């Protein structure tokens, strides 16, 4: 898609009472924000089924 | 079965029973008659039930599992998931053909048991006044009304009534 260059994506996760520190001289791609983590009955499937009613 | 009477000493079914999984034909002074036994019929009925229950029960919900296809390959873990669900789905693949193979077994075994056991309650009811002729019939040696038969099948049939005659004609 007309770049040679490439970014590579990580994932951290913080623990109520924890904290984040990020840092940086340079070449990060800064999260905006969280996601809310849940658990329960979640997942995902790899199909070309229609869903139908 | 293991009993011998299902394919047993009776030589085989009556397509014409269509009201009753075991019963009497009969052949008295009035004529020929049929009738089912809802008794044992239920017997057999009510234990298939209890096995089919038993199977065909609440199956088990699963949700997030490991993935089970891979487009790339990765080696060693990849060697592993795969393994693992191999693995899991020859011991259910097994489970499923010895649960099938035994409980057949099993029905077949019971629905003989069952006939077999009407059988010996009737004989025992008869006393002395019949003969088992061995096909699963047998011969009673006084004289036999269409209420008396019935007495027989509902379990009211009283010997002692007919055992002089009975006794009178065996010997
Ligand atoms: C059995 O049969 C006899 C004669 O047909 C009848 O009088 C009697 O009530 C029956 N017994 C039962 C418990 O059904």
């Amino acid at each position: 898609r007309g770049l040679s260059s490439r970014i590579s994506i990580y994932w951290t996760i913080v623990k109520p009472g924890d904290i984040l520190v990020i840092n940086s001289n340079g070449n990060l791609i800064a999260p905006r924000g969280y996601f809310k983590m849940r658990t329960g009955k979640s997942s995902i499937m790899r199909s070309d089924a229609p869903i139908g009613t | 079965g293991i009993f011998g009477a299902i394919a047993g000493f009776i030589e085989n079914g009556w397509e014409g029973m269509i009201d009753g999984w075991y019963g009497f034909r009969h052949q008295n002074s009035e004529g020929t008659g049929q009738a089912a036994d809802l008794k044992s019929t239920q017997a057999a009925i009510d234990q298939i039930n209890g096995k089919l229950n038993r199977v065909i029960e609440k199956t088990n919900e699963k949700f997030h599992q490991i993935e089970k296809e891979f487009s790339e390959v990765e080696g060693r873990i990849q060697d592993l998931e795969k393994y693992v669900e191999d693995t899991k789905i020859d011991l259910w693949s097994y489970n499923a053909e010895l649960l099938v193979a035994l409980e057949n077994q099993h029905t077949i075994d019971l629905t003989d048991s069952e006939m077999n056991k009407l059988f010996e309650k009737t004989r025992r009811q008869l006393r002395e006044n019949a003969e088992d002729m061995g096909n699963g019939c047998f011969k009673i040696y006084h004289k036999c009304d269409n209420a008396c038969i019935g007495s027989i099948r509902n379990g009211t049939y009283d010997h002692d009534v007919y055992r002089d005659e009975a006794l009178n004609n065996r010997f």
